[PDB]
This record gives C-alpha cells, sequence and structure tokens, in this order.
C-alpha cells in the first residue's frame, strides 16, 4: 500500500523523539529519586521499548508515522504481517466458540431439571466451573454435532408468526 | 520345593512344569501362558548362545594369553572384528545372515507348528522322532544317545549353565566397556588384590 | 482397561473396551461413539507416524554419539538431502501430495466402509493386498505379511503399539520443543542434562519461562 | 511341493498346475482374478524364456545384451549376428507395433478359459499335448523353468543397476573373487 517499514520511518522516529522530549521537560520539575521522577522515568523507558518492539515487529507505517495493520490472509502471510489480524483472529474465534460453547452446555444441562429458570439466574457454580473447563475441546464437538444434525433444532418445532 | 529364595510366596503359575522352576518372578513378566512358552523358548535361545560365546570368548582369551594360539588370539575378543580375513567385513555379515534365516525359520515354523519342520526337504527317508518338543528337537541334534537317563535331570543342568553363561557373557560385556580389559586380565586383577581391585574401588577411582 | 490415568476418579463408560485405555477423556472429545471411532484411527497414524519419526531421529543420533555414523542431525536433514537430491523441491512436494491423495483417500474410504478396499474391482485386480481385519486401525494384509495379527499376542501387541505411540509422540514434540528453546540435538540435551541435572533443564534455557510473566526469576538469583 | 513346509496353503490354490501353495496375500482369492493371473504368470514366465535365452545365447554366440541397443542414440545401424542388417529404429517400432499388438489382440479375443493359458492345436507341434500323463508334468516345468527366468532377468537388470557390466562377464568376477566381489561388496546393494 505504498508504505514504509516503521524502523526505517522518518515519521515514527520522530515521534518517539517528540514523546520523550515532552516526558523529559515534564520531568526536570521534579528531583531525583523522588516519586514523581520515577514515575516519568518509567513512562520514558516503557515508551522507548514500546517504539523498538513496534519497529521490531515489521509494522509498517505510514505517511503520519504511525503503524498500520494489514488484514487480508493473503498479504499477511507472504509479508510476515500475520501478527497483526490474523493470529489474533484466530485466538479470538477460538475464545469466542469457547464462551458459547459453554454457554450452550450450560443451558442445554439447565434445560433437563425441575426448574429450568432456576439454573439461569442462580448459577450452578460447580457446574459452570466443570463446563467452563470442558470448552477447551468445542471445535471437535460443535463439527461433530453439525456432522450429526443435532447442532440444529428442526423447522418444524421452532415457532413462527403467520406469514 | 527349591526356590530362589526358601520362605518366601511362589507365583502360582510356576508349579515346577518348566525345567528349572525355581519360581523366581518378581515382576510377574510371564503371566499369559503364551508370552511364557515364548520366554521358554527365548531362555533357551539365549542361552545356548550365551554357553557357545562363553567358551568362545574363553579359549582365545588364554590362548592369546599363553601363545598356543596365533595373532588372531592375541587380539581381545572386542577387538577382533578389526583383525583382517579373507573376506571383507560386510560379506561375512550377509552369509551368516542368509543361513540363520533358514536354520531360524525352520526352528520358528517348529515353534508355531510342533512338527510341522521334521523332515529332510531333499530326502523323504530322513524325518525326525516324532513327540518333539519346541526347544528339544531330536534325531540328528542328539547323534549319542543321551537323551535317555533322566531327561528332567539333563534339561535342569541345561538352563543352570545357561544361566551362568548368560551371567558370565554379560560380565564380559560389562568388563570390557568399564576397564576395557580382557576376562583373563581382569580375573588377574581380582587375584593380585581382591580388597582394592573389584567392582568398588576401581568404579570409585574411574569417577 | 489397562489401567486408571486418575486413580479414584470414574472413567468413562465408552472408554472401557479400547485397547491403550486409561479412561483419559477430561474433555469428554470421544463421548459420540463416531468420534470414538475417528480419533482412535487418527491416534493410530499419529502414532505410527511418530513411531517412524523419533526412529529415524533417534537412531541416527545414537549412531552418531557413539561414533557409527556420520549423519545430518535432524532439524538440518532437509538442507543436505535436498542438494544432494535428484528431484527438485517442488516436483518432490508434488509427487508426495499425489501419492498421500492416494492412499489417504484408500485408507478414509476403508474407514468409511470397513473392507470395501478389498471387493471385487476395488483395486485393479490387486484388492486382496486390502482385505482388512474388519477392525478400526489395523488394516492388515500387506501391512501385515509376516501374519503376527494371527498369533495369540495380538492383544498385547495392540497394547505395545499405543503406548509406544503415545512416549513417540512425546518424544517428537520435545525434540522441536528443545530444538527452539535450546538451540542444540536432544542427545546434546540428554548430555547436558546429565552432566548438570539441577542446572540444565528446562527452567534456564531463557524460553520456556518468559522473564516478563516470571519477575522473580531476576530477582532470586545470586 | 510347498513353499513353506507346515504352513496352512489356501485351499482355492489346490488341483492349479505349478501350484505351492504361495499366496500369503490372498491376491488369487477371487476365482475371476485367479484365472486372469495364470494367463498373467504364463505369458510373464514364456517372454522370460526368451529374455534369457536371448541375453544368454547371443552373448555365448559373441555378440552386452544392455549395449545391444546402443547404435540409434549414440550413432549407427542395428546388425543381427554378422550379417548387414536393414531397416531403421523408426521403421523398427512400426513392424514392433504391427506383429505383437496384432497377436495379442487375437490372445485374449477368444472365449475360452483353458485357450488363454495353453492354446494348443497350431501351437504346439512336434505333437506333445496328448491326454493327461506327461502335458500336466510339462505344465508344472513351465511355470517353474519360467520362475527362475524371470528371477534372472530381473538379476541381470539389478547387477547392471549396481555393477554397471554384462552378466556374463559378472559371472566371472563371481569365480575369481567369491568372498570380495558379490552383492555386498560394492556400495550399491546394501549402502553404509
Ligand atoms: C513433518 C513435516 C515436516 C517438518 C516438521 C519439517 C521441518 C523442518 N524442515 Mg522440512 N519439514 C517437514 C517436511 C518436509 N520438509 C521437506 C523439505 C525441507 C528442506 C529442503 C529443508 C527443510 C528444512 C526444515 C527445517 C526448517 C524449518 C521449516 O522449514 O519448517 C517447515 C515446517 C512445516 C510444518 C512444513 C509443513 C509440513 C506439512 C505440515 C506436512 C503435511 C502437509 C500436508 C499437505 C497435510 C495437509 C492436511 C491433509 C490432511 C490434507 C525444519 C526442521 C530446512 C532447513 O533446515 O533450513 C533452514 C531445509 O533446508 N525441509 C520436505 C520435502 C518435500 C518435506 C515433506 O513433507
Ligand atoms: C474478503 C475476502 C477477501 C478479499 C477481497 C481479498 C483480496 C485479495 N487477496 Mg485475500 N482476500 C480476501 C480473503 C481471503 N484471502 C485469503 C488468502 C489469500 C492469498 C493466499 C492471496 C490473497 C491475495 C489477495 C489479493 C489478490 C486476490 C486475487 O483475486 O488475485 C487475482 C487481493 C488483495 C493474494 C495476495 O496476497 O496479494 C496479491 C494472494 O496470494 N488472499 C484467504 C484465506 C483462504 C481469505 C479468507
Ligand atoms: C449462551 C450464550 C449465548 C450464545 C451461544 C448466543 C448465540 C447467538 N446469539 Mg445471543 N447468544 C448467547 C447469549 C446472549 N445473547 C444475547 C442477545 C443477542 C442478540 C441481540 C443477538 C444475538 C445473536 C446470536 C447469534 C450470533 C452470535 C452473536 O451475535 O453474538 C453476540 C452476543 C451478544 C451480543 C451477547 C453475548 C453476551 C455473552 C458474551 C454471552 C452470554 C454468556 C453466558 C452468560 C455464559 C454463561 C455460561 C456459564 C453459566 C457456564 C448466535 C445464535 C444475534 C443473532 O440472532 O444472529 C443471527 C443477535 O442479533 N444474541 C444476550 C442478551 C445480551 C445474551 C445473554
Ligand atoms: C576352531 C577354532 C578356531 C578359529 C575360529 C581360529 C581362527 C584362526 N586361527 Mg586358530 N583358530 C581356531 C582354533 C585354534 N587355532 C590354533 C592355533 C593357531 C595359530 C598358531 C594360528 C592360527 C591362525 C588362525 C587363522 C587361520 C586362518 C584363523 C583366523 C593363524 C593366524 O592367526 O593368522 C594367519 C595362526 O598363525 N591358529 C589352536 C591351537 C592348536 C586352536 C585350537
Ligand atoms: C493427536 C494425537 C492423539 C489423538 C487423536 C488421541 C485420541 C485418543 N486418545 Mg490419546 N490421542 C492422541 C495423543 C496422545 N494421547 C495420549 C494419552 C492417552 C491416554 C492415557 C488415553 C488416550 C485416549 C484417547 C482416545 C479417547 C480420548 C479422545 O477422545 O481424544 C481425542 C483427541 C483429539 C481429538 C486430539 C486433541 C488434541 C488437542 C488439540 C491437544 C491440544 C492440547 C495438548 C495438551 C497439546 C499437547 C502438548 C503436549 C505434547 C506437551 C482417543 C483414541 C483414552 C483411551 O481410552 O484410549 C484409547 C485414554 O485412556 N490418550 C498421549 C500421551 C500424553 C498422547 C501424546
Ligand atoms: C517419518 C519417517 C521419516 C522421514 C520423513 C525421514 C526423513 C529423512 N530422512 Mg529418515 N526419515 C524417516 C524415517 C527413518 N529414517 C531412517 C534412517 C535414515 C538415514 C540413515 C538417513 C535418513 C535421511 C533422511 C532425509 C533424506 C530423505 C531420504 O531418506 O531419502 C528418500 C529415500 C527413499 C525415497 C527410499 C526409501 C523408501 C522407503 C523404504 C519407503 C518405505 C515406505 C514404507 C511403507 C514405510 C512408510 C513410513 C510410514 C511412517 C508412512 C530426510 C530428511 C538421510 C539423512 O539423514 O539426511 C541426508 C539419511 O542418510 N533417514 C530410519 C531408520 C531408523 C527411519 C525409521
Ligand atoms: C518423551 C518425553 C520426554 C523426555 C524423556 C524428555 C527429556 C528431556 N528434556 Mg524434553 N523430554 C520429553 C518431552 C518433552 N520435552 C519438552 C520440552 C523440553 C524443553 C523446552 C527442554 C526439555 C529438556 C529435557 C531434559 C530434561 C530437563 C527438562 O527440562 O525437562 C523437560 C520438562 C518438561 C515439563 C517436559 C516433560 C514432558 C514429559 C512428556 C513429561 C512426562 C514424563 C513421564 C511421566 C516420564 C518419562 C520417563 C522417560 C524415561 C520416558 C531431558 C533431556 C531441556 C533440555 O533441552 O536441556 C537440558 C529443556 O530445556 N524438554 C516438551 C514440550 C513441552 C515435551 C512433550
Ligand atoms: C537390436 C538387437 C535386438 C535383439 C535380438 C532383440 C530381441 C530379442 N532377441 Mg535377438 N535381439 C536383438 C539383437 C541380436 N539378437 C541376437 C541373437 C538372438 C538369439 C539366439 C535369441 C535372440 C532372442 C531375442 C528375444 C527374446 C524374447 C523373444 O521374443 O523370444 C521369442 C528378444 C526379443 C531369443 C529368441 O528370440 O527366442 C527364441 C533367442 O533365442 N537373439 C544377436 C546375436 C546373433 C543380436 C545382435
Ligand atoms: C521350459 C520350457 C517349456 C516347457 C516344459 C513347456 C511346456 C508346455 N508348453 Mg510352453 N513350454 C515351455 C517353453 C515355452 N512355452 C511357450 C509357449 C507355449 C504355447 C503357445 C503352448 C505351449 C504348450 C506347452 C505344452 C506342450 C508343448 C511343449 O512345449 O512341451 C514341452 C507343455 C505343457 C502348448 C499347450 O499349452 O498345450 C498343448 C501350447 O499351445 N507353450 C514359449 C513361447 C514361445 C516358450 C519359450
Ligand atoms: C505371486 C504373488 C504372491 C503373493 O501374494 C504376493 C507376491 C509376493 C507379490 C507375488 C510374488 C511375486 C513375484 C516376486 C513377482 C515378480 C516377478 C517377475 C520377476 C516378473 C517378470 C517379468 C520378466 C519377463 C516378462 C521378461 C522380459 C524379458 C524380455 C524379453 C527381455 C529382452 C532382452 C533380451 C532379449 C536381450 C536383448 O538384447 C534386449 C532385451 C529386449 C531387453
Amino acid at each position: 500500500s505504498g508504505l514504509t517499514p516503521c524502523s526505517e520511518s522518518k515519521g515514527f522516529a520522530k515521534r518517539q523523539k517528540n514523546e520523550i522530549k515532552a516526558l523529559t521537560k515534564r520531568l526536570k520539575q521534579y528531583e531525583e529519586g523522588s516519586a514523581p521522577s520515577l514515575a516519568l522515568k518509567a513512562t520514558i523507558e516503557r515508551t522507548e521499548k514500546r517504539f523498538a518492539n513496534y519497529g521490531n515487529a515489521g509494522l509498517l507505517c505510514g505517511t503520519d508515522g504511525l503503524p498500520h495493520l494489514i488484514s487480508d490472509p493473503g498479504l499477511a502471510l507472504r509479508f510476515g504481517h500475520a501478527g497483526e489480524t490474523l493470529i489474533p483472529t484466530v485466538g479470538f474465534l477460538y475464545i469466542a466458540g469457547w464462551i458459547g460453547t459453554a454457554g450452550r452446555d450450560y443451558l442445554i444441562a439447565s434445560k433437563g431439571e425441575a426448574k429450568p429458570r432456576e439454573k439461569e439466574y442462580i448459577i450452578d457454580v460447580p457446574l459452570a466451573l466443570k463446563i467452563s473447563a470442558q470448552g477447551a475441546g468445542w471445535p471437535f464437538r460443535v463439527i461433530r454435532e453439525l456432522q450429526k444434525g443435532t447442532l440444529l433444532e428442526k423447522d418444524s418445532n421452532i415457532t413462527v408468526s403467520p406469514r | 520345593r527349591a526356590s530362589w529364595l526358601p520362605g518366601s510366596e511362589i507365583p502360582s503359575y510356576l508349579k515346577g512344569e518348566l525345567p528349572g522352576d525355581f519360581g523366581f518372578d518378581p515382576l510377574r513378566l510371564g503371566e499369559d501362558p503364551a508370552a511364557l512358552k515364548w520366554y521358554q523358548q527365548a531362555e533357551l535361545q539365549n542361552g545356548r548362545w550365551a554357553m557357545l560365546a562363553a567358551a568362545g570368548i574363553l579359549f582365545v582369551d588364554l590362548l592369546g594369553h599363553l601363545g598356543a594360539g596365533g595373532p588372531a588370539a592375541a587380539t581381545p575378543w572386542f577387538k577382533a572384528s578389526d583383525f583382517t580375513y579373507f573376506a571383507p567385513t560386510s560379506t561375512l555379515f550377509i552369509v551368516e545372515l542368509l543361513l540363520f534365516a533358514w536354520v531360524e525359520v525352520r526352528r520358528y515354523q517348529d515353534m508355531v507348528k510342533p512338527g510341522s519342520t521334521n523332515q529332510d526337504p531333499i530326502f523323504s527317508q530322513y524325518s525326525l522322532p516324532s513327540g518333539n518338543e519346541p526347544g528339544y528337537p531330536g534325531g540328528i541334534f542328539d547323534p549319542l544317545g543321551y537323551s535317555k537317563g533322566n531327561m528332567a535331570e539333563l534339561k535342569l543342568k541345561e538352563i543352570k549353565n545357561a544361566r551362568l553363561a548368560m551371567l558370565a557373557v554379560l560380565g564380559f560385556f560389562v568388563q570390557a566397556k568399564t576397564t576395557g580389559k580382557t576376562p583373563l586380565d581382569s580375573l588377574s586383577s581380582h587375584l593380585a588384590d581382591p580388597w582394592s581391585n573389584n567392582v568398588f574401588g576401581i568404579e570409585h577411582a574411574r569417577l | 482397561k489397562a489401567g486408571n490415568w486418575l486413580p479414584g476418579s470414574k472413567t468413562p463408560a465408552y472408554l472401557e473396551d479400547l485397547p491403550g485405555s486409561y479412561g483419559f477423556d477430561p474433555l469428554k472429545l470421544g463421548e459420540d461413539p463416531a468420534s470414538l471411532k475417528w480419533y482412535v484411527q487418527s491416534e493410530l497414524v499419529h502414532s505410527r507416524f511418530a513411531m517412524a519419526a523419533v526412529a529415524g531421529i533417534l537412531i541416527p543420533e545414537v549412531l552418531k554419539a557413539f561414533g557409527a555414523v556420520n549423519l545430518p542431525v535432524w532439524y538440518e536433514a532437509g538442507k543436505y538431502a535436498q542438494e544432494s537430491s535428484p528431484i527438485p523441491f517442488n516436483t518432490l512436494i508434488a509427487l508426495e501430495i499425489f501419492a498421500f491423495n492416494f492412499v489417504e483417500i484408500k485408507r478414509w474410504q476403508d474407514f468409511k466402509k470397513p473392507g470395501s478396499q478389498g471387493e471385487e474391482g476395488s483395486f485393479v485386480g490387486l484388492e486382496g493386498f486390502f482385505k482388512g481385519t474388519g477392525e478400526n486401525g489395523y488394516p492388515g494384509g500387506v501391512f501385515d505379511p509376516l501374519g503376527l495379527s494371527k498369533g495369540p499376542g495380538y492383544e498385547a501387541m495392540k497394547l505395545r503399539e499405543i503406548k509406544n505411540g503415545r512416549l513417540a509422540m512425546l518424544a517428537f514434540i520435545g525434540f522441536a520443543s528443545q530444538y527452539l528453546a535450546t538451540g542444540k540435538g536432544p542427545i546434546e540435551n540428554l548430555l547436558d542434562h546429565l552432566s548438570n541435572p539441577l542446572a540444565n533443564n528446562f527452567t534456564t534455557n531463557g524460553t520456556s519461562l518468559p522473564a516478563q510473566a516470571h519477575p522473580l526469576l531476576s530477582v532470586l538469583k545470586p | 511341493g510347498n513353499w513353506l513346509p507346515g504352513s496352512d496353503t489356501p485351499a482355492y490354490l489346490d488341483g492349479l498346475p505349478g501350484s505351492f501353495g504361495f499366496d500369503p496375500f490372498g491376491l488369487g482369492s477371487t476365482p475371476a482374478n485367479l484365472q486372469r493371473f495364470q494367463e498373467a504368470e504364463l505369458v510373464h514366465s514364456r517372454w522370460a524364456m526368451a529374455g534369457v535365452a536371448g541375453a544368454l545365447g547371443a552373448e555365448l554366440l559373441g555378440q552386452d545384451w544392455y549395449q545391444a541397443p546402443l547404435w540409434a542414440v549414440n550413432g549407427g545401424a542395428p546388425t543381427y549376428l554378422g550379417i548387414p542388417v536393414p531397416f531403421n529404429l523408426s521403421t523398427l517400432l512400426a513392424i514392433e507395433f504391427v506383429a505383437i499388438a496384432g497377436a495379442e489382440a487375437q490372445r485374449n479375443a477368444e472365449p475360452d478359459a483353458e485357450k488363454r493359458k495353453y492354446p494348443g492345436g497350431a501351437f504346439d507341434p512336434l505333437g506333445f499335448s496328448k491326454d493327461s500323463k506327461v502335458l500336466e508334468e510339462n505344465k508344472l516345468k513351465e511355470l517353474k523353468n519360467g520362475r527362475l527366468a524371470m528371477l534372472a532377468f530381473v538379476g541381470f537388470i539389478a547387477q547392471h543397476a549396481a555393477t554397471g557390466k554384462g552378466p556374463l562377464e559378472a559371472l566371472k568376477l563371481h569365480l575369481a573373487d567369491p568372498w570380495g566381489a558379490n552383492f555386498a561388496t560394492n556400495g550399491v546393494s546394501i549402502p553404509y
């Protein structure tokens, strides 16, 4: 996209220099070893480490000197940008399927009790913890339920409004 | 009943049926009867090859020490592969592998089905006697009349000498690895000063 | 059942009669019977692949440590083989894709319909090679040329294959992680651990315990 | 006979010509497959007679079998025995196709089963055949003599793949050096 790597971008280096300069300008009003001086020094160290880490990660910077993420799985894989969107996509989808499968399993387990509505606002905490730990293996069980036809309710068993 | 540890319990599957049955199975390795049969055959095979190996290692060792042999007996048994023969090392292994393949396939065919390999393949009149054990053949393997006169006793002597030979061959292998000496040298060093030249002290000096 | 992975726990009932079963399924992945059959086949295939791979890594490495042969180490063996390979990289990949497509489709079709690859017309006259044993993951035929599946110790060999398979899978993942963390070979890692087991382990390779996640590593040190 | 004494032979291999019960992988279990494989074995064996008799007979007449088609690619002319021989390599494959594919197309057109394996009639000069007592005896002789012939021809190819030389002279090296010259000594058949 016409971008340049942040490790060689002049705007990136200028932004790091300006942020460090502003923090150092704030730093000179306090005595050495005081709590504000230590806090500002820790902020300066974090700023330097962050700019170094963003430069070392292969991030691409625009004309504004700011990192730009690449989200097409093709351009990310062939140019080393998969850690920006693609691997976070896989991680989020795994965790989201975990949460959804744990909720579905808890709802289905509570459906079989004598008071199904009771477990929805007074949580069965041991059962919820057991079901929550079992959500790690959600893709296998979910894909099997999809192949078996047990994941979906039949259309004849679901209420609809008159058309 | 004789046993390896008098006054101790004997496993229920060892009732003296096997030759050399002293009830020694602390790990309960042979529990199913088929595994026990395979282990009996393996004990016989390993013991007989260990008896041959012990004889072949002891014969060279005194020949090299006394000089009654040649330059071949002067080399140690673990350095006998560096000696030059008429054939290279690659071909001798192949011909012995082929001969062993024939012999051991015949033996294994007897092991799977007893009495299956009892006839000469090229001479229909030369056949081994019937009632042959899988580990105890007959006929040309016993050219002398030795299987009358307490067959049960001679099996016990065979398995005893086999176990002693297996221990002796393992001692050869281990003493060559640690000390790096021929068996007679180790025996002479033990007979030199046994209270300092044994497994203790030497291995403490090795460290 | 071979035993219990957690003594005192309630083992699942669907893992009672499987070979190599210790009742280990805390995630309940094999609760569905079709899933259990598919995962039995998958564990066997993974086990045999790891078995052969760990053999082809460890036996050359042990022979090199004893000084018998001088072969390239496993993480670089692809480089030295490809330079002396008459067949270049792309056609090797294409040939592997074709051959594995064929053989894995045959294995998959036998999994879906047992014994179907041994019927008349399944192959071009050679379907007797793959008649099947009627068991999931145990094909036989050419794959058992010595015919020791008909022997009495068939059930013990199934248990031996599965346990050695799990050991081999853990061993290969150990090889990969040990290279990625230490940068050396597996026998080198073993000898470093045997020389000083307190100081040479995963806690000192600088990778397995990250410094940011474990600030006490840099504090509680001499 | 038996290929492995004491082993249980398959029941479907009993009564066949040249039968030793050798089918550990069950390739001839289906009778339709078994019938085709006998014709495949006999044709493979009969072609192995021609290959060996040729390779060996030509070099017993001073004519290697590997060096025989070495006048077309490098350059030269075909030669049979000592007579200067006409035709070219491009023309040779034309007569190769019409003669063999014309003959082989008649090999399988018949609806009989024994005639695909054992033709008889116009294909048996010098009498022979007769009723049963010697026909089955040379039926056993044909498969067994054919079996070494295809083993030898594969051995001819594999030896030249490992040594690069002829089989007759490599036989002479096996009598000159029986223990220092075999398939184990060269670094091709068994590496390391
Ligand atoms: C098990 C597969 C496998 C693994 C773990 C490795 C691992 C390695 N190879 Mg290697 N290779 C593998 C298979 C093959 N390689 C090669 C050819 C080479 C060469 C020429 C070189 C390496 C090198 C390397 C090392 C460098 C790191 C790397 O390239 O990561 C690769 C990591 C992977 C996981 C590769 C992907 C393998 C894939 C998962 C196999 C299965 C794919 C199928 C399509 C399956 C798909 C699903 C099915 C169900 C449809 C590393 C140790 C080199 C190195 O030493 O230099 C730095 C080196 O020069 N390999 C071929 C030839 C076709 C293989 C065949 O499968
Ligand atoms: C039975 C079965 C059973 C089970 O089940 C399984 C198994 C085991 C697999 C199986 C067995 C087997 C066998 C081994 C196979 C192999 C074979 C043979 C070798 C073929 C051939 C094949 C061979 C034959 C055809 C032949 C060919 C021959 C030819 C003519 C040649 C020719 C030559 C000569 C003349 C010389 C010139 O100058 C040149 C030439 C021209 C070059």
